RNA sequence: AGCCAGGAUGUUGGCUUAGAAGCAGCCAUCAUUUAAAGAAAGCGUAAUAGCUCACUGGUCGAGUCGGCCUGCGCGGAAGAU
RNA sequence: GAUGUCGGCUCAUCACAUCCUGGGGCUGAAGUAGGUCCCAAGGGUAUGGCUGUUCGCCAUUUAAAGUGGUACGCGAGCUGG
């Protein structure tokens, strides 16, 4: 309601195609798509996005939020893009990147091949470090979830897959 | 100054008593001086927000029954046994 | 997990949340806190 | 644990328990544990309540029981059959109708009176709510 | 960078500045005859406060502070040790002329801006150790 | 909470000490230790100098009963006042050399003779010696 | 609500303890600079540090908070062909 | 004008309040091994010494030796302590 009502401004550069409640944003980083819920009215004129409910729909104000929310993201994803940023921690644990495969040494018997999907790419600056890039919010947070499933961070050392922004409080083990 | 809007009872006894209590209104009288008791309908709402102030058991109200108005003073209160209602009062005229 | 009839805030730091038809108590500063209607 | 010093007589019939109570204004203290259930209160029950109260107060302030176990209940053990007299009186109950003022308190900010009531509350059998003294 | 309180004219043992000081990366031999140096117009039987200053090359650097309000109150009342329960039992008793004694010296630490500001300041010291304003 | 009796009250005792002051020093303290701070307060006491942080909305109202109804546009972001009620000058320089030791902060604008000072040309009040100095 | 910034001084309050410095306990709980900052709501240290809250200035710009009387629902809810 | 009782043997069938194996949350969970709760009924789930015993105690196993319903399942199926 309050997210509904803020309008999203479409860049210069930034195409937005409506077929009904079908929304194509594209731009410079890529070209996204998305179906809104049908309670959603949205409305274009000018270098905005307006929403708001549609009639006879009794959640359409939660509704337009959220739409509101994702065009937001779908706006930013097209033009500067989202990065999130992974660090390993623990003796032996290493990432490498070949393509669109990211290889992982997480003290398994067997080394972890994680298959990137479309529009998501990836770089290891460091061998403890992953750094993807994509226009989708929702999928580049899927890609870092999914990677920090491997190994998620213990409460006794940290180690780990780590989000960068992540806090990982640690404890004592039993005492005697 | 408590200004309490009443109505004349049209009616008398427990089966008028409790279908005013009903329809979020409560019995009450007016007794006291040469004059005839009179016996009014009360707002439930409205007296109880105004009985919640100890000015109302103290000061004189004033009962606006017909566009008249009568000079009172709280007299006894019958309270719900458990809820926090109105059953009935008693003014007495000042 | 705490799975009992009565679940309750423990703290400030715990959030009363309903998923899909049952209420649970989630904290962010404490594990144990964590609770489930049941 | 509350009960009568001595009575006229051992045992009572069962009775029944209709009505609203007397004694539904907080009437010694400034606040008040009134029952909006009908019910029977048990020596035990009235001094578990008691305790968590007094404990909940740490011993400040004025505490009244306005409620009193004046009714014997009598029961048959197992394996007995029925008749061959009536049973052995084995503990006391006070008869509570909605509206009883069940125990009252003073001396103490409300906040602790209604933490303290919220306590007692939680020992009894019957539901309550928290009341005030009243002009009249 | 750590906060000490150690005496007037001693400055050495073990227990009292020894390892509290020393595991950081202080001179032993250094700090401890450069303070007593400094403090030797300071009278017997005061303890002075003093807070250490250390760089990443284990130098250092000292400002010596005025005794503490807590400090001075035992001298003036003539007691040793205050009271465990204080404002509960009375140990000693302090005119409005040692007051003002005390907030002179205290003068270059405190914040108040007269003298009168100052003095309270001493005398909150004094309740919160059951010495009796008289 | 601030009631509305608190508000009027504050909006009175910063009213009063405009009137009698000459100078006033209008600046920024964001990210400023207290321990600095409480040092410029014992800086300012001893040069005449009334220091306060005010709500710029109680700010606009002391300062509508004139002289300093120009600082107005000073008063978006933290707002510190400085009131010389003795000497003119004194603030305006304590507070030169503040900002330069601190690095933090920027200082707004600042005001005498019933006009404005901007940001770069606080060097006038700067330059200015004692009273005191025409002897 | 969120976000930026501060969260100081006497002082490490007194007693106790190898140490207790807001943060084992016990007692007191004022006063100063103040926009505001408990002689301290929780985590942390051998004790300090360090992190954050109560509180306050800025930003934002129109609503927001939780008690009362009531209707209908939700969890509590495991059994044998 | 008769519905044969305890225990065993044989043969079972269901419930789940789960003994093992499977999944999971919390742990006063370092690991190994545990505690507790949630989900789960697919299968699996000792032989002996003593006693009519069911049970129980004991010996030695096992991943485990589950708890209950079925006329305290089962004599026109057996036994008869
Ligand atoms: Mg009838
Ligand atoms: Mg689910
Ligand atoms: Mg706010
Ligand atoms: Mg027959
Ligand atoms: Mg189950
Ligand atoms: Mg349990
Ligand atoms: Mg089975
Ligand atoms: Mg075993
Ligand atoms: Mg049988
Ligand atoms: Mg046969
Ligand atoms: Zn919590």
């Amino acid at each position: 309601s309050r997210v509904a009502k803020a309008p999203v401004v479409v860049p210069a550069g930034v195409d937005v195609k409506i077929n009904g409640q079908v929304i194509t944003i594209k731009g410079k980083n890529g070209e996204l798509t998305r179906t809104l819920n049908d309670a959603v009215e949205v409305k274009h004129a000018d270098n905005t996005l307006t929403f708001g409910p549609r009639d006879g729909y009794a959640d359409g104000w939660a509704q337009a939020g959220t739409a509101r929310a994702l065009l937001n993201s779908m706006v930013i994803g097209v033009t500067e893009g989202f990065t999130k940023k992974l660090q390993l921690v623990g003796v032996g644990y290493r990432a490498a990147v070949k393509g669109n495969v990211i290889n992982l040494s997480l003290g398994f018997s067997h080394p972890v091949d994680h298959q990137l999907p479309a529009g998501i790419t990836a770089e290891c600056p460091t061998q403890t470090e992953i750094v993807l890039k994509g226009a989708d919010k929702q999928v580049i947070g899927q890609v870092a979830a999914d990677l920090r499933a491997y190994r998620r961070p213990e409460p006794y050392k940290g180690k780990g897959v780590r989000y960068a922004d992540e806090v990982v409080r640690t404890k004592e083990a039993k005492k005697k | 100054m408590f200004t309490i809007n009443a109505e004349v009872r049209k009616e008398q006894g427990k089966g008028a008593s409790r279908r005013l209590r009903a329809a979020n209104k409560f019995p009450a009288i007016i007794y006291g001086g040469k004059e005839a008791p009179l016996a009014i309908e009360l707002d439930h709402d409205k007296v109880m927000n105004m009985q919640a102030k100890a000015e109302f058991y103290s000061e004189v109200l004033t009962i606006v029954v017909d566009g008249k108005e009568i000079k009172v003073k709280a007299q006894d209160v019958q309270r719900h046994p458990y809820k926090p209602k109105l059953q009935h009062i008693d003014f007495v005229r000042a | 997990m705490k799975v009992r009839a009565s679940v309750k805030k423990l703290c400030r730091n715990c959030k009363i949340v309903k998923r899909d038809g049952v209420i649970r108590v989630i904290c962010s500063a404490e594990p144990k806190h964590k609770q489930r209607q049941g | 644990m509350l009960q009568p010093k001595r009575t006229k007589f051992r045992k009572m019939h069962k009775g029944r328990n209709r009505g609203l109570a007397q004694g539904t204004d907080v009437s010694f203290g400034s606040f008040g544990l009134k029952a909006v259930g009908r019910g029977r209160l048990t020596a035990r029950q009235i001094e578990a309540a008691r305790r968590a109260m007094t404990r909940a107060v740490k011993r400040q302030g004025k505490i009244w029981i306005r409620v009193f176990p004046d009714k014997p209940i009598t029961e048959k053990p197992l394996a007995v059959r029925m008749g061959k007299g009536k049973g052995n009186v084995e503990y006391w109950v006070a008869l509570i109708q909605p509206g009883k003022v069940l125990y009252e308190m003073d001396g103490v900010p409300e906040e602790l009176a209604r933490e303290a009531f919220k306590l007692a509350a939680a020992k009894l059998p019957i539901k309550t709510t928290f009341v005030t003294k009243t002009v009249m | 960078y750590v906060k000490l309180q150690v005496a007037a004219g001693m400055a050495n043992p073990s227990p009292p500045v020894g390892p509290a000081l020393g595991q950081q990366g202080v001179n032993i031999m250094e700090f401890c005859k450069a303070f007593n140096a400094k403090t030797d117009s300071i009278e017997k039987g005061l303890p002075i406060p003093v807070v250490i200053t250390v760089y990443a090359d284990r130098s250092f650097t000292f400002v010596t502070k005025t005794p503490p309000a807590a400090v001075l109150l035992k001298k003036a009342a003539g007691i040793k040790s205050g009271s465990g329960k204080p404002n509960k039992d009375k140990v000693g008793k302090i005119s409005r002329a040692q007051l003002q004694e005390i907030a002179q010296t205290k003068a270059a630490d405190m914040t108040g801006a007269d003298i009168e500001a100052m003095t309270r300041s001493i005398e909150g010291t004094a309740r919160s150790m059951g010495l009796v304003v008289e | 909470a601030l009631n509305l009796q608190d508000k009027q009250a504050i909006v009175a005792e910063v009213s009063e000490v405009a009137k009698g002051a000459l100078s006033a020093v209008v600046a920024d303290s964001r990210g400023v230790t207290v321990d600095k701070m409480t040092e410029l307060r014992k800086a300012g006491r001893e040069a005449g100098v009334y220091m306060r942080v005010v709500r710029n909305t109680l700010l606009r109202r002391a300062v509508e009963g004139t002289p300093f109804e120009c600082l107005k546009d000073a008063f978006v972001g933290p707002t510190l006042i400085a009131y010389v009620t003795e000497h003119p000058g004194a603030a305006a320089r304590l507070f030169k050399e503040f900002a330069k030791a601190n690095a933090k902060f920027e200082v707004k604008a600042a005001a005498f003779e019933g006009e404005l000072i901007p940001a770069s040309q606080i060097d006038r009040l700067a330059t200015l010696p004692t009273y005191e100095e025409a002897i």
